[PDB]
RNA sequence: GAAACUGCGAAUGGCUCAUUAAAUCAGUUAUCGUUUAUUUGAUAGUUCCUUUACUACAUGGAUAUCUGUGGUAAUUCUAGAG
RNA sequence: UUCAUAAUAACUUUUCGAAUCGCAUGGCCUUGUGCUGGCGAUGGUUCAUUCAAAUUUCUGCCCUAUCAACUUUCGAUGGUAGGAUAGUGGCCUACCAUGGUUUCAACGGGUAACGGGGAAUAAGGGUUCGAUUCCGGAGAGGGAGCCUGAGAAACGGCUACCA
């Protein structure tokens, strides 16, 4: 019943448009997903022209990508720490797009260990030669090592759990992280 | 009131009229799906036991399973539910329906008879109603026969013969799958 | 209206089907198919009206059902099939073959055309795209999606479908000095040569066309269909070859060619 | 070949002008801003997951129609059983 | 164009990838129910095409100032992010900015106003009409709400209130 048509809005001038053509079905708007954390519970909604949509309320784990070396891993979302739209969602732990969350960060950790093996937080000859050819190029920046020692990664979700049903995003990295940590220090 | 008893294994059933106020007393406050001993419903119902599955109120409204109420209520029924059959697709209809708790307002009690008792009923505990037609699907026929599947289930299909008065002709189902 | 529309009132039918405004409340709405209904031609109109082989709807239904009509080598047993421009209609009875080309008055004229050339069809290229797994494909005006085309076949071009296998036989590249047909607007049926194609950055390309009688006009590029090289058309042009004689010239033709 | 399940249409058509004064509508654009049953043209080996033990010569259960018992004063009301 | 498309990493309460029907039942002989085998009918993922559907740019509307300022706390104009949408969009929410229209008549009021193609009238210019044979829009007593589907806020479909 929630319409999104322009008739109920006043005109650009400001006149109050008279009621006309009681609102249709191709103008409908559905309830917000306002997703939460834990006990995966995705509800299908049959939208216009089939095309099953998936509400992703109560979602706990999802895929997350690392842009620098470009590797994606399934990992757990552990709470939301910042939201650019409303801090009310942060207090209620409501998870929507562009929200900033914390990551269990283990899968990235032993992927790094089996990939470079630099022992963050503090063999076959083929792997040794791969590492030698690598020649310590893994000079990834300092803040990501800081929260690796902390153990929880700072990520920004990029998927839309309200529509897609997934919980995908990417880790804050580079000046990105910089910006947001300032904001977090504003919160701190 | 009227009691529609149905024995499944014999595939038989009957209607019984009871006028005494105390034989039906045990039926009171009993919801659908429960079991009541036949000793308290009739001196000729010894050994019997009755599952209560549905019924009809004095106003004709049947009782829906899982209402847990001794009265009637207006419910928005749809496809999948009982007490209603939809004409158009997705045609929801708000209809009255009696609750699942049996009270004095009932007019017919539908009763499955579960345990064979001591004194046999006239044509229910004694007689058996044959099944009107057998299985149709190939593996269904095999299961109904226990036919050691690689045994050419082709011939073992049942065949009903009917006489027109002049010509005797056979009619047997087509086997699917 | 809530949903699609499935009725075509007689006055709302295109004036190129040119039916009788009386003797009927409705007109045959062409079913969905290879051509726009405004541009297409239902089989019932082509048989009952244009050919008069039938008399009414039941006769057309009986004709189509027994598989005597073959549109582009396929049966098409539905009454309101949109047999559009340049399609080929084959009747094995009377062994006759028609190709739908506009007569210069701008109408789907009955063009009896030979069996040998009826094996193939011509088509305009409306899109050249790259479908999944990197396979190039070409979409013609019929909606035919021809897979694996010639690498230098571009949009607005013309091509020669063999109509049996449905693959690419030959093609003609759109450029100046080339025999061309017009498929819309005031210049329906006109045939000429492309003199210039002004680009008009931002949309709605235009082309100038000069015909054999040395008359000149201009038409939108969407409205244009290259048909061959000057003096060598790739099909059999209809009677008159679309010169668009003036009304006075048409009167002179009526007066001169006249025997009773 | 009744009935019923399945599939499809029932959103077309027909009627009226009550509401509506940048609203509808007309001419002219745009969708590189989207959904699209149908019609038409094309379109897929991998469903094996450690492949040295599986139904692929065909996997399972319900369910209407029907057989019989009803209820209500009645309605395109239908509960129980096979 | 971040387009078409391709590639890597991953993801999925893992969609599709024919356990479906008709006719003809040919050929190979590995001569058995063996191996293959034609014409169709329904389906079926994706991309097109068509019927479309939604929005959408510019310009155009009758009378009235005894309607001169109108709109914004309840979205009014814009920004950003999110939600919802099939999709853009204050369409909705959160936080900001205080904006947008107007003597070229905005806003309000009236219309015994549905708009148009057109009709009557006719030196030329025009005046009046257009509920109705075609195209659009809206409505099914007034209101709201919704299932099914590709398409309905359907009403010879349902739910509720009012009459
Ligand atoms: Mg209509
Ligand atoms: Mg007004
Ligand atoms: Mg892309
Ligand atoms: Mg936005
Ligand atoms: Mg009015
Ligand atoms: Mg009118
Ligand atoms: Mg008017
Ligand atoms: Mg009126
Ligand atoms: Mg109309
Ligand atoms: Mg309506
Ligand atoms: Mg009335
Ligand atoms: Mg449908
Ligand atoms: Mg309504
Ligand atoms: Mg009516
Ligand atoms: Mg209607
Ligand atoms: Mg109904």
């Amino acid at each position: 019943g929630i319409s999104r048509d322009s008739r109920h809005k006043r005109a650009a001038t400001g006149a109050k448009r008279a009621q006309f053509r009681k609102k249709r079905k191709f103008e409908l708007g559905r309830q917000a997903a306002n997703t939460k954390i834990g006990t995966k519970r995705i509800h299908p909604v049959r939208t216009r022209g089939g095309n099953q949509k998936f509400r992703a309320l109560r979602i706990e784990t999802g895929n997350f990508s690392w842009a620098s070396e470009g590797v994606a891993r399934k990992t757990r979302i552990t709470g939301v720490v910042y939201h650019p739209s409303n801090n009310e969602l942060v207090r209620t732990n409501t998870l929507t797009k562009a929200a900033i969350v914390q990551i269990d960060a283990t899968p990235f950790r032993q992927w790094y260990e089996s990939h470079y093996g630099q022992s963050l937080g503090k063999t076959s000859k083929n792997t040794e030669r791969k590492w030698a050819a690598r020649a310590a190029e893994a000079k990834i920046e300092h803040a990501v090592d800081s929260q690796f020692g902390a153990g929880r990664l700072y990520a920004a979700i990029s998927s839309r759990p309200g529509q897609s049903g997934r919980c995908d995003g990417y880790i804050l990295e580079g000046e990105e992280l910089a910006f947001y940590l300032r904001r977090l220090t504003a919160k701190k | 009131m009227k009691l529609n008893i149905s024995y499944p294994i014999n595939g038989t059933q009957k209607c019984i009229e009871i006028d005494d106020e105390h034989r039906v007393r045990v039926f009171y406050d009993k919801r659908i799906g429960q079991e009541v001993d036949g000793e308290s419903v009739g001196d000729e119902f010894k050994g019997y036991v009755f599952k209560i599955a549905g019924g009809n109120d004095k106003q004709g409204f049947p009782m829906k399973q899982g209402v847990l109420l001794p009265t009637r209520v207006k419910l928005l029924l749809a496809k999948g539910h009982s007490c209603y059959r939809p004409r158009r697709n997705g045609e929801r209809k708000r209809k009255s329906v009696r609750g699942a708790i049996v009270g004095p307002d009932l007019a017919v009690l539908a009763l499955i008879i579960t345990k064979k008792g001591e004194q046999e009923i006239e044509g229910i505990t004694n007689d058996t109603v044959p099944k009107r037609l057998g299985p149709k699907r190939a593996n269904n026929i095999r299961k109904f026969f226990g036919l050691t599947k690689e045994d050419d289930v082709r011939d073992y299909v049942i065949r009903r013969e009917v006489t027109k008065g002049d010509k005797s002709y056979t009619k047997a189902p087509k086997i699917q799958r | 209206a809530r949903g699609p529309k499935k009725h075509l009132k007689r006055l709302a039918a295109p004036h190129h089907w040119m039916l009788d405004k009386l003797s009927g409340c409705y007109a045959p709405r062409p079913s969905a198919g290879p051509h726009k209904l405004r541009e297409s031609l239902p089989l019932i109109v082509f048989l009952r009206n244009r050919l008069k082989y039938a008399l009414n709807g039941r006769e057309v239904k009986a004709i189509l059902m027994q598989r005597h009509v073959k549109v582009d080598g396929k049966v098409r047993t539905d009454t309101t099939f949109p047999a559009g421009f340049m399609d080929v209609i084959t009747l094995e009875a009377t062994n006759e073959n028609f190709r739908l080309v506009y007569d210069v008055k701008g109408r789907f004229a009955v063009h009896r055309i030979t069996d040998e050339e009826a094996s193939y069809k011509l088509a305009k290229v409306k899109k050249v795209q790259l479908g999944k797994k990197g396979i190039p494909y070409v979409v013609t005006h019929d909606g035919r999606t021809i897979r694996y085309p010639d690498p230098n076949i571009k949009v607005n071009d013309t091509v020669k479908v063999d109509l049996a296998t449905g693959t690419i036989t030959d093609f003609i590249k759109f450029d100046t000095g080339k025999l061309v047909y017009v498929t819309g607007g005031r210049n329906l049926g006109r045939v000429g040569t492309i003199v210039h194609r002004e680009r008009h950055e931002g949309g709605f390309d235009l082309v100038h066309i000069k015909d054999s009688l040395e008359n000149t006009f201009v038409t939108r590029l969407n409205n244009v269909f290259v048909i061959g090289e000057p003096g060598r058309p790739w099909i059999s042009l209809p009677k008159g070859k679309g010169i668009k004689l003036t009304i006075s010239e048409e009167r002179d033709r009526r007066r001169a060619q006249h025997g009773l």
